[PDB]
RNA sequence: AUAAACUAUGCCGACUAGGGAUCGGGUGGUGUUUUUUUAAUGACCCACUCGGCACCUUACGAGAAAUCAAAGUCUUUGGGUUCU
């Protein structure tokens, strides 16, 4: 189930049985690349480039029409973020709870829910240091947490 | 001569026969001068189909299989009429690197595209070229032999519908694995 | 989480022999499950099985023909010296004269009988009868 | 089952269920031996010439006895278009 | 029951199953070609789109996101391709 | 940081049986109703599905029994792991 709750939901995307673009697509394998980097220069994460491309430009998913994953295109173009967006959105949520809990510290549930979020930050930053995505120590600090999100 | 610039260095007489079949369309040239000029191939193997026909396998260097796929359907028509009793198919000359044993070491880690189980999958994707494969099943019989089953897309199937008997012979000669093709509706 | 897919597959088969079914569907599938089913097939314990190709891991549908009492897994895969095999066949086989213990030797996955005539040994996977 | 000289032992060989291929024990009193008449032109069921099916008491308790005979008799030509493989 | 064709289930049963519980999982969504009244250009829209998709020209509205399929707005002809 | 802190039933994973209700989300209907003439939503009906709190009937199975769809898949004894 979920890591930090008892929910057992299975809701998920379902990739089709095809490693080729659909026959109706016929834009290019390269004009999509320019449209990938056009959104990235607007400061868009890979998660929200894909939802933007699928909803409007009709790409099913960017691997089957290019061969590359989206942030491999960004990293090849030099638009990779400093920290992953997977870890960035966990830190931003931790700063949001810390700011909230700073002024009304009678929430025993926001103190509980903060611990779950910070534990998830440490588990994920442990993985990133191992695969050399993050610098070898990098030491997520709460006092400097708000600096990284902005 | 532009006939000899397609084959490797010398061989062979059969490579010239297909070479003349290209220049009769390059010199006719409704639109083909813009796309059939750079397209070149490497070799022909002749495979005896279990019927009265035979099969022609065209091997492509594969920076250019995408280029060949533009004129694939049209060019096969102008190869089957001037070569009777034949079935023409286009394949890519892929490289298979051997699996490293605990003694047979190497340098340069072997990419997954060079594995044999991935090359044989790319043969089935390239034998049939239209009618994208919509599934695969493998039967492990009681006796002990394995029979694959390739499920093909129902649309545009009338371009290869007669060639299912030929394809099972070609894939057997290159892989040694049985194939049945089934068309779901 | 899923710790071993071989245990799930053999649990699925064993539950459907008890209920009376003539087929199972197991998911996922691996080379170990394929070889274990191939050893079961050549001794006549199961019928034909078909491997459905997903792009993920695949599923298997296995036809059952009665005549199977138990297929089980041994976890952990204990190391078995060549003189310890008759200590396992005595433990978890119903008689000395039918039934097989499937091992994993460097000569491949095989039952205990022709691990003996090949004179190899290794780790234990399970048993069928 | 036999000895070295091929002489038979095991005082009786048991019946086996024709649906689930399992042994009919000597104390399975819910087991059933179905006898079906063989027929020829103009009806007239031939006496004493049968098509026989055995069902174990496990199957009948589970409620699978009807669906089993529909399969067991359609494959013998006794029925047509009653049992379907694909559910 | 106790004998089934698990390799060839009927199309009705596979249609009434969940998206992941079929024999091979796959998407039940699709893509749509919609004609806004303003211009005549080709716009491809995901059926379960999450962004409020607008045309490249005059950018009004083409669909509104919902918790299910996107609600296509007032009359714009749609194809399914 | 103590409770009959209780479901006196650790947590994760898989399989095995039939049903009718209900909570939240979703899909479908040449359905009902609300009025503008139906429309758009909303409420409702029918069918399906995912995820929940539960319940009813049986017992292939388990148990010392009471009873239990898990307390089953256990002398045919081995899915992973913590505590007692
Ligand atoms: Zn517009």
């Amino acid at each position: 189930g979920r890591m930090h709750s008892a929910g057992k939901g299975i809701s998920s995307s379902a990739i089709p049985y095809s490693r080729n673009a659909p026959a109706w697509f016929k834009l290019s394998s390269e004009s999509v690349i320019e449209q990938i980097v056009k959104y990235a220069r607007k400061g868009l994460t890979p998660s929200q480039i894909g939802v933007l491309l699928r909803d409007a430009h009709g790409v099913t998913q960017a691997r089957v029409i290019t061969g590359n994953k989206i942030m491999r295109i960004l990293k090849s173009n030099g638009l990779a973020p400093e920290i992953p967006e997977d870890l960035y959105y966990l830190i931003k949520k931790a700063v949001s709870v810390r700011k909230h809990l700073e002024r009304n510290r009678k929430d025993k549930d926001a103190k509980f829910r903060l611990i779950l979020i910070e534990s998830r930050i440490h588990r994920l930053a442990r993985y990133y240091r191992t695969v050399a995505v993050l610098p070898p120590n990098w030491k997520y600090e709460s006092a400097t947490a708000s600096a990284l999100v902005n | 001569a532009p006939q000899a610039k397609i084959l490797s260095q010398a061989p062979t007489e059969l490579e010239l026969q297909v070479a003349q079949a290209f220049v009769e369309l390059e010199n006719s040239s409704p639109e083909l001068k813009a796309e059939l000029r750079p397209l070149q191939f490497k070799s022909i193997r002749e495979i005896d189909v279990a019927g009265g026909k035979k099969a022609l396998a065209i091997f492509v260097p594969v920076p250019s299989l995408a280029g060949f796929h533009k004129v694939q359907t049209k060019l096969t028509r102008e190869l089957e009429k001037k070569f009777q009793d034949r079935h023409v198919i286009f394949l890519a000359e892929r490289r298979i690197l051997p699996k490293p044993s605990r003694t047979s070491r190497q340098v340069q880690k072997r990419p997954r595209s060079r594995t044999l189980t991935a090359v044989h999958d790319k043969i089935l994707e390239d034998l049939v070229f239209p009618t994208e494969i919509v599934g695969k099943r493998v039967r492990y019989l009681v006796g002990g032999n394995k029979i694959q089953k390739v499920l093909l897309d129902s649309k545009d199937v009338q371009q290869i519908d007669y060639k299912l008997e030929s394809f099972q012979a070609v894939y057997n000669k290159l892989t040694g694995k049985q194939i049945v093709f089934e068309i779901p509706s | 989480t899923r710790s071993s897919v071989l245990a799930d597959a053999l649990n699925a088969i064993n539950n459907a022999e008890k209920t009376g079914k003539r087929q199972v569907l197991i998911r996922p599938s691996s080379k170990v499950i394929i070889k274990f089913l191939q050893v079961m097939q050549k001794h006549g314990y199961i019928g034909e099985f078909e491997y459905i190709d997903d792009h993920r891991s695949g599923k298997i549908v296995v036809q059952l023909n009665g005549r199977l009492n138990k297929c089980g897994v041994i976890s952990p895969r204990f190391n078995v010296k060549i003189g310890d095999i008759e200590k396992w066949t005595a433990n978890l086989l119903p008689a000395r004269q039918f039934g097989y213990v499937i091992l994993t030797t460097s000569a491949g996955i095989m039952d205990h009988e022709e691990a003996r005539r090949k004179h190899v040994s290794g780790k234990i996977l399970g048993f069928v009868y | 089952m036999e000895n070295d000289k091929g002489q038979l032992v095991e005082l009786y060989v048991p019946r086996k269920c024709s649906a689930t291929n399992r042994i009919i024990k000597a104390d399975d009193h819910a087991s059933v031996q179905i006898n079906v008449a063989k027929v020829d032109e103009e009806g007239r069921a031939i006496p004493g010439e049968y098509v026989t099916y055995a069902l174990s008491g496990y199957v009948r308790s589970r409620g699978e006895s009807d669906d089993s005979l529909n399969r067991l008799a359609q494959n013998d030509g006794l029925l047509k278009n009653v049992w379907s493989y694909s559910r | 029951v106790l004998v089934q064709d698990l390799l060839h289930p009927t199309a009705a049963s596979e249609a009434r199953k969940h998206k992941l519980k079929t024999l091979v999982q796959g998407p039940r969504s699709y893509f749509l070609d919609v004609k806004c009244p303003g211009c005549l250009n080709i716009t491809t829209v995901f059926s379960h789109a999450q962004t409020a998709v607008t045309c490249e020209s005059c950018s009004t509205i083409l669909c509104t996101p919902t918790g299910g399929k996107a609600k296509l707005s007032e009359g714009t002809s749609f194809r399914r391709k």
